[PDB]
């Protein structure tokens, strides 16, 4: 199963925009939509990005995302204590017909 | 208010047969596209199976054959049965609702399936 | 009685079974296999086209030179045959004495059975209907190939 | 063939368009040798036998799906397009042909009217369609005209930007289906003539005289075809 590459960790101080980039291929990310999911330690993940740029209802602002062709990036103006968490990126792989999820990035609000 | 309740994960030996159940409110299990996703402790999420509303079943090659699935309209429950349990199987399994293949929403707390001696 | 424009076969004249229609509008013939609803007394100076009720599902389409008299119709093995001959005779109140041979016009692949047809659509109708039957005939061909006489 | 194999295609898989083709000679050699199409998958038909086989009815379905789901328009295929939108149990020994529509999809970003039936209660029946805008509801609360957090929409458009794509980009799939009813089949498909050069065996239309051919002058009626002078022996043909 092809796995999207994710930055192992991204750490920034509060008030700094944070960008997480999901590596991808045409078979998976290039031809299909990407979404980002936020899991706090000890909780089931909650959808963070609705669809490419779009944002779901019930989601705090300062969170936005960009699909740059094969690779998709997530931008977060400011790093509040809550923002620290684990973020994952997912899309359907057409050829193997499986959702592909990256290992995740451990955001650390410093 | 949509809710997800799951139980059925327990200590088991390899090659064993075990079952899970997921309960939901405000969403009909048959009409809604449903998914089963697993997280090994401190590990990235891995997708397992999706059931389309009409009845289509898709699995993953890693969990192919060892895993099996069904959805019961009468009991409004989704069932995940796993035989040939392997070292990898240990994880927390969260039943999820998907808007087709566009995105997954309403993740559930899940139950920890543990396979060991 | 040139008023006559054509005739509908219409096996059961229902939506379930298909029906054949033929019409002469003085320029070219029209053959419709679309199923037509039952008509109590269709009528065609005078108004035209009120025999039409509903023309859903037309499988076979055809148009040819206008027929505008002895006609013969028969169906065998899904084929529809017609034969026609026109000859000028007068001073006869019945069938004129004399021998006349009928030539084939067209072969139509309708593929259905037409038990219980309906008659024509238009003055006196002056129309004769006879029934065919299995027989043996002895036919005589002249020098050029025209059937002169038979017994 | 062009009426369907070649026209501006605004057809969508959710509402595919079907055509009855009959009472015409069918030359499939032009389609097979065209090499203007990405695929020409054929199941229970042989390419040589395609012209030879005669058929009561020819039914052609025109629709547009993404390159990735061209495979789903096949027998025994499971996926959103096959189950909910267009389904072929065996295709009746039919042939599936795909032509890229990326050139047809002009402009930086046009979704046209292309839509996919993501939400349907069950799987369709062979060669069946579905055009209900009925809100899926997907919940105990009955969705009526008013929109709801669960009402959603069954039909979703496809974005077709010219750049990249390939998988997202659609190859229009036109499916052929030939059935054989009781009604006679006319759907199917000559050499130079030498007179008195030598004795030659032959087949004009249905007869095999196998005899020398010579110029005749016999009077002959128009509707007639051949002559039998004596003992049902064929002496002259036209
Ligand atoms: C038969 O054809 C010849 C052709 O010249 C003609 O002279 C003759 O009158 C024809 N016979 C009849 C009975 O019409």
């Amino acid at each position: 199963q092809s796995v999207l590459t994710q930055p192992p960790s991204v750490s920034a101080a509060p008030g700094q925009k944070v960008t997480i980039s999901c590596s991808g291929s045409s078979s998976n990310i290039g031809n299909n939509y990407v979404s980002w999911y936020q899991q706090l330690p000890g909780t089931a993940p909650k959808l963070l990005i609705y669809d490419n740029n779009k944002r779901p209802s019930g989601i705090p602002d300062r969170f936005s995302g960009s699909k740059s062709g094969t690779s998709a990036t997530l931008g977060i103006t400011g790093l509040q204590t809550g923002d620290e968490a684990d973020y994952y990126c997912g899309t359907w792989d057409s050829s193997l017909s499986a959702w592909v999820f990256g290992g995740g990035t451990k955001l650390t609000v410093l | 208010e949509v809710q997800l309740v799951e139980s059925g994960g327990g200590l088991v030996q390899p090659g064993g047969s075990l079952r899970l159940s997921c309960e939901a409110s405000e969403i009909i299990v048959n009409r809604n596209y449903m998914n089963w996703v697993r997280q090994a402790p401190g590990k990235g999420l891995e997708w397992v199976s999706i059931i389309y509303p009409g009845g289509s079943t898709f699995y993953a090659d890693s969990v192919k054959g060892r895993f099996t699935i069904s959805r019961d309209n009468s009991k409004n429950t989704m069932y995940l049965q796993m035989n040939s349990l392997r070292a990898e199987d240990t994880a927390v399994y969260y039943c999820a609702r998907s808007y087709g293949d566009f995105y997954v929403d309403f993740w559930g707390q899940g139950t920890l399936v543990t396979v060991s001696s | 009685s040139n008023i006559i424009r054509g005739w509908i076969f219409g096996t059961t004249l229902d939506s379930k079974t298909q029906s054949l229609l033929i019409v002469n509008n003085a320029t070219n013939v029209v053959i419709k296999v679309c199923e037509f609803q039952f008509c109590n007394d269709p009528f065609l100076m005078e108004s035209e086209f009120r025999v039409y009720s509903s023309a859903n599902n037309c499988t076979f389409e055809y148009v040819s030179q206008p027929f505008l008299r002895e006609f013969v119709f028969k169906n065998i093995d899904g084929y529809f045959k017609i034969y026609s001959k026109h000859t000028p005779i007068n001073l006869v109140r019945d069938l004129p004495q004399g021998f006349s041979a009928l030539e084939p016009l067209v072969d139509l692949p309708i593929g259905i059975n037409i038990t219980r047809f309906q008659t024509l659509l238009a003055g006196a109708a002056a129309y004769y209907v006879g029934y065919l039957q299995p027989r043996t005939f002895l036919l005589k061909y002249n020098e050029n190939g025209t059937i002169t006489d038979a017994v | 063939f062009g009426e369907v194999f070649n026209a501006t295609r605004f057809a969508s898989v959710y509402a595919w368009n079907r055509k009855r083709i009959s009472n015409c000679v069918a030359d499939y050699s032009v389609l097979y040798n065209s090499a203007s199409f990405s695929t020409f998958k054929c199941y229970g038909v042989s390419p040589t036998k395609l012209n030879d086989l005669c058929f009561t009815n020819v039914y052609a379905d025109s629709f547009v799906i993404r390159g990735d789901e061209v495979r789903q328009i096949a027998p025994g295929q499971t996926g959103k397009i096959a189950d909910y939108n267009y389904k072929l149990p065996d295709d009746f020994t039919g042939c599936v042909i795909a032509w890229n529509s990326n050139n047809l999809d002009s402009k930086v970003g046009g979704n046209y009217n292309y839509l996919y039936r993501l939400f349907r209660k069950s799987n369709l029946k062979p060669f069946e369609r579905d055009i209900s805008t009925e809100i899926y509801q997907a919940g105990s609360t009955p969705c009526n005209g008013v929109e709801g957090f669960n009402c959603y929409f069954p039909l979703q458009s496809y974005g077709f930007q010219p750049t990249n794509g390939v998988g997202y980009q659609p190859y229009r799939v036109v499916v052929l289906s030939f059935e054989l009813l009781h009604a006679p089949a006319t759907v199917c498909g000559k050499s130079t003539n030498l007179v008195k050069n030598k004795c030659v065996n032959f087949n004009f239309n249905g007869l095999t005289g196998t005899g020398v051919l010579t110029e005749s002058n016999k009077k002959f009626l128009p509707f007639q075809q051949f002559g039998r002078d004596i003992a049902d022996t064929t002496d002259a043909v036209r």
